[PDB]
């Protein structure tokens, strides 16, 4: 049957400010999925797993 | 869009542009007036708004 389950909200990141870009600071204690995609024609989708 | 009017009053307006050259014409009521000036790029350069 379906039901509702809880999941962690991992440590959200600190965001820098970069010229025509951005640099991030991800923190984790366990493997976690991350990804992003553009908002125009070229999706330029990317995904990754981060351990620490 | 609009504002309260007055016999001789004055107002301040907000706007945005795609160029730093603020040369254009703007219409109030049915009349219009020109507006020329120079705008500078900002310091912050990363926003999703």
């Amino acid at each position: 049957t379906p039901t509702v389950c809880p999941v962690p909200l991992a440590h959200t990141p600190t965001v820098t400010k970069w010229f025509k870009g951005i640099t991030l600071h991800l923190t984790a204690t366990r493997p976690t999925l991350l990804t992003t995609r553009k908002l125009g024609l070229r999706a330029d989708a990317t995904a990754e797993w981060i351990t620490g | 869009a609009t504002t309260h009017v007055t016999a001789t009053g004055s107002i301040t307006l907000h706007f945005s542009t795609s160029s730093p050259q603020a040369n254009f014409i703007v219409s109030l009521c049915g009349k219009k007036t020109t507006c020329n000036a120079e705008c500078k790029p900002p310091a912050d350069h990363i926003i999703g708004e």
